[PDB]
């Protein structure tokens, strides 16, 4: 083979006595832990040998990769070792390592280097609506009627002191996991509220599902006034 | 299939991996012992529920390797 | 062939196929021996003889040391003139109340404020592209220009594309009403 071999100390102890032909080093492994007990790995450009015994296992917490999304990236790496599977958990981010231990102790590296590049990385986008009101104006609105100073706060005055602090998501108004969980773990208090006079519309701002989910609330919030007449 | 006369463990959980694709991995006091007995290896799986019955040792299979323990 | 090492190196400000030229033009790669990598994520894994193992270890090390001086950034400015409204807070002193009409400039300014944070999407090189888009919201800085009823805006190369697809949707023509 082009590709040297290298064995380890064990690996390199026992005999073999059998009809073992050259014509495909990687098909001829996968018998071989079927006759002498050895474990073996094809990184590409070498093979690694080891002994059976020798086999180590991991546990490697994952941060800001997903299982499959783990999965998918050793597929186009190239390193990724069909023979021998990861062992996922879908509602956990973890895996578990079985194998040689240049393997193993290879992608225990792995997962600890792809968490520290997406913490840079930052997960929200903000997006802009602008909703056309058709029911009220907008803006606090004050009635001089000589007797008392009455004061009529808006809708972007109202929902702004409602919201205000509060480190949390909202819910559900009454009349991909991990990557939709900490998306859905918005604070509520960032979202933003100004009024815009001259074209009777409001502009908000909120990551992509409470820009529609405030808009769930203003649709229901201002219905067409009726007339009194009086006598 | 294949009868296990007073050999030892090391060689008999070591013919479990030359059927098995997946390997098999003892301990130190689970290589220890021997054995005597018909012991098919038609069901990795399934023969290991009857070793806790005959050899009296604890085995878990985590899906691409066996643990055997004593 | 029993003394081969391996190797595991993070690299910040490289992508994994920007590694790979790198070693083309320097002619101190090893066809036979290629190095492993992996698309989404930051690192690349050694296997060969120990002093070239340990040569492109320190090579990582001295590339990315070099690419956190130079800042990737590069804001441009946009003009925008206006068509539908003027531009700058009008007041209007109608004897009964003081009322104030913000402009653009001072509306999407305070919408803005703090928050750092890109922007996403209005509703009415993946490493080299992943931190351009991790912009702050915060650093656009817009400033009202009246006497080409104008903006002036500043941003990274898709901001002030995407503001803009914001304020051509925020200007509409007004209409008449006449009364009796």
């Amino acid at each position: 083979l082009k590709e040297p071999v290298i064995v380890s100390k064990m690996a390199a102890r026992k005999k073999i006595t059998g009809n073992f032909e050259f014509h495909d080093p990687n098909a001829l492994l996968e018998k071989l832990s079927l006759q002498l007990g050895l474990i073996w790995y094809f990184d590409g450009q070498a093979i690694y040998i080891y002994d059976a015994s020798e086999m180590r296992n991991a546990v490697v917490s994952l941060r800001n990769v997903s299982l499959n999304e783990f999965n998918n990236f050793l597929k186009r790496s190239g390193l990724y070792n069909k023979n021998y599977p990861l062992r996922g958990d879908n509602r956990k981010g973890t895996f578990y390592v079985s194998g040689p231990p240049v393997y193993v102790d290879m992608v225990v590296n792995a997962a600890t280097m792809m968490d520290k590049q997406n913490d840079g990385i930052e997960l929200g986008r903000q997006k802009i609506g602008v909703m056309r009101l058709n029911n009220t104006f907008v803006g606090d609105r004050t009635y001089n009627l000589r007797d008392q100073k009455m004061v009529i706060p808006g809708i972007a005055t109202a929902i702004e002191r409602l919201l205000q602090g509060e480190e949390q998501p909202l819910g559900n108004i009454v009349s991909m996991s991990l990557q939709e969980a900490l998306k859905q773990n918005a604070a509520a208090g960032n979202i933003k509220i100004v009024a815009y006079p001259d074209t009777n519309s409001l502009l908000v701002k909120g990551t992509a599902e409470q820009v529609h989910f405030i808009e769930m609330l203003v649709k229901a919030l201002d219905v067409a006034k009726r007339h009194v007449e009086l006598s | 299939g294949f009868v296990a006369k007073d050999d030892s463990l090391r060689t008999f959980f070591d013919a479990m991996a030359l059927q098995l694709k997946e390997p098999v991995i003892v301990s130190k006091m689970a290589a220890r012992k021997k054995i005597t007995g018909n012991f098919e290896f038609h069901d990795p799986n399934a023969l290991l529920e009857k070793l806790s019955l005959q050899l009296g040792l604890i085995w878990y299979f985590d899906g691409q390797a066996i643990y055997i323990y004593d």
